């Protein structure tokens, strides 16, 4: 199937506590393969994934130089962004990052990213064109103009349509062997009574790949959506995903409930019911 | 890899 | 402009006692990003706890998985301890098998 590449950066200021913390994380699909914290040991951008570890010295010179100089940038932007939002100097503020690309499975390239936010909302984003941005507001706006005079755009799509998609698919090559491929939920029911009159059916999906899944409860073929406990999907830890969703039923009247599970890996979606006899 | 070049805000 | 964390205390694989498995604790949704999270047993801060690097998602809200290997019993209890910036008190939630 289709891939990406994605770098994440959290810069966080520390007023008085010294420089902000920064934490830049790099994935392939959903899968760690470098990264650099203000706060580790090292001072150097660090392998995470087995098939990285394999790059040369000169290789982890230029990512440390390149992943530091973003922290720079962070840094100065931090101090830049309070004087545009019009902020004080005692406040701890966020800048977060994220950029890369998605590759289709014959390796083409399919789209390139770039968003920017801060204290958690959006602050400035590429646009899908690669030519162009949206920023979210007035202050925003400011950096729009900083960066449309200096041609921003066009650089970064060189990187985004360009040194991205060669990269990533030299890590996909390298790495074939173990990343992550697609796998179909294990689906089951479970059934736990609240009390003497009513019970809780829980629809579990585990073991899936992508995280993308969509779990649905219905009574007598009606939806059951307000009334359904949807859990955040979560990681296993193993590089598969976790949801379960939950519907509270009158004893004795289990059966007139099913799940439904949507997923990429499934050849059709599911129906689960509670048989009992 | 990631970007050699960085944007100031 | 604040986000509580939604915390999940799970095992990776079903949980059988004796038999070794993972305790997760999932935290996602929060905002700002400085958090402290424990895992514990009987009430007592489990040491040599990893977790991942921090990261987020499309809404910018952060999430960071605590995990350490464990071997369930009948009789020990285990909880994540969480404390944000938007809690009161540090919230405890206790493992359950079924969730």
């Amino acid at each position: 199937g289709s891939h990406s590449m994605r770098y994440f950066f959290t810069s966080v200021s520390r007023p008085g506590r010294g420089e902000p913390r920064f934490i830049a994380v790099g994935y392939v699909d959903d899968t760690q393969f470098v990264r650099f914290d203000s706060d580790a040991a090292s001072q150097r951008m660090e392998p995470r994934a087995p098939w990285i570890e394999q790059e040369g010295p000169e290789y982890w010179d230029q990512e440390t130089r390149n992943v530091k100089a973003q922290s720079q940038t962070d840094r100065v932007d931090l101090g830049t962004l309070r004087g545009y939002y019009n902020q004080s100097e005692a406040g701890s503020h966020t800048i977060q990052i994220m950029y890369g690309c998605d590759v289709g499975s014959d390796g083409r390239f399919l789209r390139g990213y770039r968003q920017d936010a801060y204290d958690g909302k959006d602050y400035i984003a590429l646009n899908e064109d690669l030519r162009s941005w949206t920023a979210a507001d007035m202050a925003a706006q400011i950096t729009k103009r900083k960066w449309e005079a200096a041609h921003e755009a066009e650089q970064l799509r060189a990187y985004l349509d360009g040194t991205c998609v060669e990269w990533l698919r030299r890590y996909l090559e390298n790495g074939k062997e173990t990343l992550q491929r697609t796998d179909p939920p294990k689906t089951h029911m479970t059934h736990h009574p609240i009390s003497d009159h009513e019970a809780t059916l829980r629809c579990w999906a585990l073991g899936f790949y992508p995280a993308e899944i969509t779990l649905t409860w219905q009574r007598d073929g009606e939806d059951q959506t307000q009334d359904t406990e949807l859990v955040e999907t979560r990681p296993a830890g193993d590089g598969t995903f976790q949801k379960w969703a939950a519907v509270v039923v009158p004893s004795g009247e289990e059966q007139r409930y099913t799940c439904h599970v949507q997923h990429e890996g499934l050849p059709k979606p599911l129906t689960l019911r509670w048989e009992l006899s | 890899i990631l970007r050699g070049s960085v944007a100031h805000k | 402009i604040q986000r509580t964390p939604k915390i999940q205390v799970y095992s990776r694989h079903p949980a059988e006692n004796g038999k070794s498995n993972f305790l997760n604790c999932y935290v996602s949704g929060f905002h700002p990003s400085d958090i402290e999270v424990d895992l514990l047993k009987n009430g007592e801060r489990i040491e040599k706890v990893e977790h991942s690097d921090l990261s987020f998602s499309k809404d910018w809200s952060f999430y960071l998985l605590y995990y350490t290997e464990f071997t369930p019993t009948e009789k020990d209890e285990y909880a994540c301890r969480v404390n944000h910036v938007t809690l009161s008190q540090p919230k405890i939630v206790k493992w359950d098998r079924d969730m």
